[PDB]
């Protein structure tokens, strides 16, 4: 800012930075759609390794 | 910035032909006949000091 | 505004308090301006190789001393000197400014900076003509110049004062090296170390005007120019000033060696500074040897290049590091200028013009380009895993006319073709992007141990950036071993072929 001696703007958009501070915040909105995979997952998993583990026993 | 260096320079080469406007104010004087006196003084100032 | 009138108006008065001590034990008027050089009655008290300045601002080189009369020679086009002018001497022997203020400006061979940037900040003058360090300050050279090419530190590794040459031809890709290299200095000019540091001094001769200005505006789109220092000499001004600014460049390269930093210096292109040097020699009646080259024009490149080396720990272990540039004509090494310069230097990179023809850029003859004093100066990582590629690379040029008959043969020399043509394709590299040793070891590490000959021959370009930006997510911590120890332990060989099968698997 101190390189610029006929400033007038760098105060401007400082202030317009310091706006923007709080720019815009992510989504960790998935809370009840990425459970139902997780859960459509996991039961198909639990079902494939029950069943090959009495397989390969039997 | 690089518009504050390209202002400098625009002024600068407005005081290069403003450089050139002091030659012709200074060139039309008798200081043409004035100045000879400030050598002759200046050559007394150095010839003397050795 | 008036700023700089107040400067200017401050040495008005150093002008003015000069003109009170102003008695110049030199004039002489001006017999004969004749061949671009200026016969001098007078100045009866003035040295060998003293400037001089005519009464038009032209400055002058007093080259020659004869019973009667001086011979100077200009530094300029001779459209300002007149006959019968007045010749005042300066006093000097010809010295430019040199200390770390230059860094950033564009100056031509005497110090006056042409990038309208104010004056030269200067700490110091010093001799063009300076001795070269004698055999006892000196000692071998030990410490790598990561050039960030693949091929150059693959297979000619450049020692901190170990003077390389970048020979090639016209429009064959030679000043790309040396931007390239000054570029990817930027790794230790942001960091803070001083003896990891590496100032470059980038000295055009003979070029354009437009070509030195783009290559400005390119050092500051990467931010080179915190460090870089331009000495131009540009096509358009005359011929001793050509003759004189690869000398002060290397008078600003000294100042860096004898104050303990470290610096490289470019030289660009030493085959037009023998073409301004056969001007002046052929301008003052001495006569031409072979191929028109005046005599001593071994020795003009040899006192140049020989001021830089590195210096011991006794003078403070600076250093001075040289890539002269020399164009040859047509693929040829046996003129009588690129006999001298490969007399001199330690090593060739010859830049042959068929491979650029096919597009491998750089075009690096392996076959041809070595280095004498480089084996003992590379980072130890790339030495520990480039010890059969320079070996592999002859033979894979064994075999190169020899598989150009088609004829069918045994499976080690497919096995070698093809592992050749991976590692030709793979050493290319696109411009400005200069990769660290951090990241040379792997690429040439997947190349050496056969991991890259399931791939199709077109995947390897973007191969490269793939496992690149894979071992940049994912095994960050390895390239931070190579980064710090600089040397692949057997551990680190391990995670290294497990990091590269992984990635090879698919
Ligand atoms: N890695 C690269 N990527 C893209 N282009 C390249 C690369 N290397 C060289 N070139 C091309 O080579 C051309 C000339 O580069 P360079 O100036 O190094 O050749 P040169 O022989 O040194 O020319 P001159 O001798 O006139 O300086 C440039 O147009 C550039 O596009």
């Amino acid at each position: 800012r101190s390189v610029l001696k006929n400033t007038s703007v760098i105060d401007k958009i400082e202030s317009y930075v310091k706006q923007y501070k709080p720019v815009k915040i992510d989504a960790s909105k998935q809370l009840q759609v990425i459970e139902s995979f997780e859960k459509h997952a996991m039961t198909n998993a639990k079902e494939t390794e029950s069943l090959v583990s009495k397989e390969l026993k039997d | 910035v690089r518009y504050e260096a390209s202002l400098r320079q625009l002024e600068q080469r407005q005081l290069a032909k403003s450089v050139i406007s002091r030659v012709q104010s200074e060139l039309g004087n008798p200081k043409f006949q004035e100045k000879v006196l400030q050598q002759s003084i200046s050559e007394i100032e150095q010839l003397l000091s050795k | 505004k008036a700023q700089p009138t107040e400067v200017s108006s401050i040495l008005e008065e150093r002008i003015k308090g000069v003109s009170d001590e102003a008695n110049l034990n030199e004039t002489g008027r001006v017999l004969a301006v004749g061949d671009g050089i200026a016969r001098v009655f007078g100045l009866n008290n003035i040295q060998a190789e003293e400037l001089v300045e005519f009464s038009s601002g032209v400055k002058g080189m007093a080259l020659n001393l004869e019973p009667g009369q001086v011979g100077i020679v200009l530094f300029g086009s001779d459209r300002l000197v007149k006959e019968g002018e007045l010749v005042k001497r300066t006093g000097n022997i010809v010295d430019v400014p040199v200390g770390p203020g230059l860094l950033g400006r564009v100056v031509d061979a005497l110090g006056n900076p042409i990038d309208g940037k104010g004056p030269i900040d200067a700490a110091g003058r010093s001799r063009a003509q300076v001795k070269a360090p004698g055999i006892l300050p000196r000692r071998s050279v030990h410490e790598p110049v990561q050039t960030g090419l693949k091929a150059v530190d693959a297979l000619v590794p450049i020692g901190r004062g170990q003077r390389e040459l970048i020979i090639g031809d016209r429009q064959t890709g030679k000043t790309a090296v040396a931007l390239d290299t000054i570029l990817n200095q930027k790794r230790w000019n942001n960091g803070s170390d001083e003896s990891k540091k590496l100032y470059c001094v980038y000295v055009a001769v003979g070029q354009k005007r437009s070509t030195v200005a783009q290559l400005v505006q390119t050092l500051e789109q990467h931010d080179a120019m915190k460090y870089s220092i331009i000495v131009a000499a540009t096509a358009s001004e005359a011929a001793p000033l050509q003759y004189l600014a690869p000398f002060t460049a290397a008078s600003i390269g000294e100042w860096f060696r004898d104050n303990g930093k470290h610096a490289l210096i470019v030289y660009d292109d030493l085959s037009k500074q023998a073409v301004a040097y056969r001007q002046l020699s052929l301008l003052l009646r001495r006569p031409p040897g072979r191929e028109a080259y005046p005599g001593d024009v071994f020795y003009l490149h040899s006192r140049l290049l020989e001021r830089a080396a590195k210096l011991s720990e006794k003078e403070g272990s600076g250093s001075l590091t040289a890539l002269p540039v020399i164009e040859t004509q047509g693929g040829d090494v046996s003129a009588y200028i690129p006999t001298n310069v490969i007399s001199i230097t330690d090593g060739q990179i010859f830049l042959e013009a068929e491979l650029f023809y096919k597009g491998i850029r750089p075009a690096i003859n392996v076959g041809l380009s070595v280095s004498r004093v480089g084996s003992a100066a590379q980072v130890k990582a790339l030495k520990q895993v480039a010890g059969s590629l320079k070996l592999f690379l002859a033979q894979y040029r064994e075999v190169a006319a020899f598989a150009q008959f088609g004829s069918d043969l045994d499976a080690s020399t497919k096995q070698t073709l093809v592992r050749g043509e991976r590692l030709t394709q793979l050493l290319k590299q696109n411009q400005y992007s200069p990769l660290a040793t951090e990241e040379q070891v792997p690429l040439i590490y997947a190349g050496v141990n056969g991991h890259l000959d399931g791939i199709e021959l077109s995947r390897i370009g973007e191969f490269e950036s793939s496992f690149l930006s894979y071992l940049k997510s994912n095994h960050n911590e390895l390239l931070t071993e190579i980064r710090e120890k600089g040397e692949l332990s057997k551990e680190l060989l391990a995670s290294l072929k497990s990091a590269t099968e992984s990635f090879v698997a698919t």
